[PDB]
């Protein structure tokens, strides 16, 4: 079944790229909320 | 006396042998394409 996982592996590699970039995008949004008087980050 | 006999006729066309012949050719062409690419059906799964 490993070679049948290769047929769909191309769909997962672009998915892990979006998850990589959306988490970098979430991290930069979170860096900006820090300077906004939110005591949750404490 | 065939008016009280002979049994009932059938409008039967044998399209199922033609449908099976086309299905068997599709498995042949899908197999030849697999061999020329070096990517088996065992190699596809």
């Amino acid at each position: 079944t490993l070679q049948s996982s290769h047929i769909t592996e191309w769909l997962f590699t672009i998915h892990d790229d979006v998850k990589k970039r959306a988490l970098e995008c979430f991290l930069e949004t979170a860096k900006v909320a820090l300077k906004g008087r939110n005591k949750k980050f404490q | 006396g065939a008016l009280n006999n002979a049994g009932k006729g059938m409008i039967e066309t044998n399209i199922g042998n033609y449908i099976q012949q086309q299905i068997n050719l599709l498995e042949f062409i899908k197999m030849e394409m697999a061999d020329v690419a070096g990517i088996s059906k065992q190699r596809e799964g």
